[PDB]
């Protein structure tokens, strides 16, 4: 029937516990004991962290523990590490051989720490310009969370053409990392004063600056 | 050559209430007559004699008049199955096989569907009586502080009640049929092309084509009988709150009523599905060895 | 055992892809789950062989197919009428047991396959023009300036970009690359190398594009 129902964002200490739910209906959830987990880590495959409900498969620690009471099946993290950080799933068995998954619940632990971002800003380069082109070229690196928003000012004047941000992306040192460009003309790049590209992280707004 | 095809069963289009030939053809009167014990015990509304005598007696004769009027649909494929599933049979005749297998889809299906749309006044009363449970549970003193004492009798109760179901061994019966029926895919496989015998593999194909049926049938009420089973174990040994709230005791019986009468609505069929997976397993044993 | 899908793929729109799913007695059922950027997983369908019955969810009437080989034990799931909302992940997971897992079938608590991801796009395979974005001397960040160069305008994914011929790796930080909106890519690599090496180290960036059968050395040089 139905996708399943699940909070898109779990938060839990390191030490403590953390729970998610997963709501649906009497034909899937509710209607058979065949509900399973699954955490996921993105670009590899799925790993089964709970069968039947309630069963542990082979390996998985026993600090993993579902359950379910009608039709909101809940799985419990106890003792979270920092392994724990990924997308977890829930899924369960349906009328006429159909088979039903979550909307997923991102779980994230709260043991980092909180840095601002350090933004670089590259102006257009000689080759570029040579070919009726421009792109401010603005790198976003070292924040934690990822969650950046990038603003261009066109001298003091808000600018929202050309503009073409990333999603943010963690790195190896598991900070984030995130950039921005911003297409131009010869002849925009040569009439203003200087171009800015403000980075807002956590209330805190980190702003460099460019000029012909 | 079965003479019983008791195992068809329809779902509605929104997969929520279930129809069978056999009485009492719904999973939610055996809830109905669950209920008229849930009012038996508080005062408040223990006039339980108008619900059992007009409403629900009415439901049952209404659903078991309305399967009547599809007994000629009934009766057209029980012969059309005679004489497909037997070689003998079917050739005494001489229509296709091709031509037989598009008619029983066909036929089946206007009787299956002639169970659901004769009944889409019973579905409706059957929500009629889901609103008048919750609007006659209303009536009780209780409200923030109900309580729960009749519900944990009853939980007592369901205990017994499925120990005397064997699901240990509609366990162990199931997976000895699927294992005897795909080893009998597999042989017709490997000598439908080393024997020239068509109108009786054919017919043995014909069997097993309502074989893999049954057993989708019969797996799902042994899926919805554990969880009867394994939801109510938990209750007993879960939380046992003395108070709760109206609206939630409305919610603690419409749950167990839901699983007990999906148990014995399961126990029903089962017992059902038991000689009708034999049955057709009998007809594989003789026309296997009347293929050697 | 273990599952094996084939490689990535890159179609276009409105066209037809299959993908594979090789295994290691072929009685469980072998199902197909995808995930879309920002999304979550989505069964879609399953495969008795032994029964020969296929099923398939409701979103996906007659889009998918899914046929089986029981010569060589592969499950095919092929893809028709195909939209730039069908790139995703596609993963084949088969159930645990053998018809004999109770009564959860499909049921996906089994091995799953390591992935196959397919992109559908309607860009054509472009090679980069790739800029040397020249060190800038005024803002030497304490003596570590920064220089990079700016891959603009390529596809498909992904790039290859090293620096001194894979010699220099201190500094180096290429970041993920940009979806334009005209469908192609575009990213960056940045090498924090010493102030007073800029004007004596020569530094090459080497970005290869296979698909295109690209390779593009750009010097980046201080601004004069």
């Amino acid at each position: 029937q139905s996708a399943l129902t699940q909070p898109p964002s779990t938060s839990g200490s390191p030490g403590q516990s953390v729970t998610i739910s997963c709501t649906g209906t009497g034909i899937d959830v509710g209607g058979f004991s065949y509900v399973s987990w699954f955490q996921y880590h993105p670009g590899k495959a799925p790993k089964l962290i709970i069968f039947e409900v309630t069963k542990r498969p082979s390996g998985v620690p026993d600090r993993f523990s579902g359950s379910k009471s009608g039709n909101t099946a809940s799985l419990t993290i106890s003792g979270l590490q920092a392994d724990d950080e990924a997308e977890y799933y829930c899924s369960s068995y349906a009328v006429n051989n159909n088979f039903v998954f979550g909307t997923g619940t991102k779980v994230t632990v709260l043991v980092s720490p909180r840095p601002t971002p350090l933004s670089l800003c590259s102006h257009p380069r000689s080759e570029e310009l040579q070919a009726n082109k421009a792109t401010l070229v603005c790198l976003i690196s070292d924040f934690y969370p990822g969650a950046v928003t990038v603003a261009w000012k066109a001298d003091s004047s808000p600018v929202k053409a050309g503009v073409e941000t990333t999603t943010p992306s963690k790195q190896s040192n598991n900070k984030y990392a995130a950039s921005s460009y911003l297409s131009l003309t010869p002849e925009q790049w040569k009439s203003h004063r200087s171009y800015s590209c403000q980075v807002t992280h956590e209330g805190s707004t980190v702003e460099k600056t460019v000029a012909p | 050559t079965t003479d019983n095809i008791d195992y068809f069963d329809i779902s509605d289009e929104s997969n929520y209430y279930l129809i069978s030939q056999l009485r009492p053809h719904f999973s939610n009167i055996y809830f109905f007559d669950e209920f008229k014990r849930y009012a038996s015990y508080h005062t408040e509304i223990k006039r339980y004699e108008d619900i059992h005598k007009t409403k629900v007696n009415s439901l049952l004769n209404e659903a078991s008049r309305a399967i009547g009027i599809c007994n000629r649909a009934k009766n057209t494929v029980k012969g059309l199955i005679n004489i497909l599933e037997n070689p003998q049979k079917f050739k005494t005749q001489r229509e296709s096989y091709d031509v037989k297998l598009r008619q029983y889809e066909e036929k089946k299906e206007a009787f299956r569907g002639c169970l659901l749309n004769k009944n889409r006044k019973n579905l409706d009363q059957i929500k009629k009586i889901n609103n008048e449970i919750r609007d006659l549970l209303e009536k009780l003193k209780c409200s923030q502080d109900c309580q729960t004492n009749v519900y944990f009798d009853m939980i007592k109760i369901y205990l017994v009640d499925f120990k005397k179901m064997p699901y240990e061994n509609y366990d162990t019966f199931i997976k000895q049929y699927k294992n005897s029926y795909l080893s009998g895919v597999d042989m017709i496989r490997k000598i439908e092309k080393q024997i020239d015998n068509p109108v009786t593999i054919n017919a043995i194909k014909f069997t097993q084509k309502e074989m893999g049926y049954i057993i989708d049938r019969f797996e799902y009420h042994l899926q919805k009988v554990k969880h009867s089973i394994d939801q109510v174990t938990a209750l007993s040994d879960g939380v046992k709150p003395k108070q709760v709230t109206k609206n939630r005791l409305k919610e603690y019986y419409f749950n167990i009523g839901n699983y007990y009468s999906i148990f014995k609505f399961g126990k029903d069929s089962l017992n059902m599905l038991n000689k009708a997976l034999i049955h057709k397993e009998k007809i594989v044993h003789n026309l296997l060895g009347e293929l050697f | 055992v273990q599952l094996v899908q084939s490689g990535a793929e890159v179609k276009k729109p409105g066209s037809s892809m299959k993908v594979s799913c090789k295994a290691s007695f072929n009685r469980y059922v072998f199902s197909w789950v995808r995930q879309a950027p920002g999304q979550g997983l989505e069964w879609m369908g399953g495969i008795l062989p032994i029964l020969e019955t296929t099923y398939y969810a409701k979103n996906f009437k007659g889009r998918v197919t899914i046929t089986a080989d029981e010569s060589t034990s592969t499950v095919y799931m092929e893809l028709s009428s195909l939209t730039s909302e069908d790139t995703a992940v596609y993963f084949c997971a088969r159930d645990e047991h053998d018809y004999v897992w109770g009564s959860y079938r499909p049921s996906l608590t089994g091995p799953w396959g390591q992935g196959t991801l397919v992109t559908v796009s309607s860009a054509s395979t472009k090679g980069p023009s790739v800029f040397p974005l020249a060190p800038s001397s005024k803002s030497t960040s304490g003596g570590t300036a920064a220089l990079g160069c700016l891959v603009k305008d390529y596809f498909p994914e992904p790039v290859t970009v090293s620096w001194n011929s894979g010699a220099l790796t201190s500094g180096v930080h290429t970041f993920p690359a940009v979806l334009q909106s005209s469908g192609l890519y575009s990213l960056s690599s940045v090498v924090t190398v010493p102030s007073s090496s800029l004007g004596t180290q020569t530094y090459i960036c080497n970005v290869n594009h296979k698909p295109s059968n690209t390779k593009v050395d750009k010097k980046v040089e201080p601004k004069s």
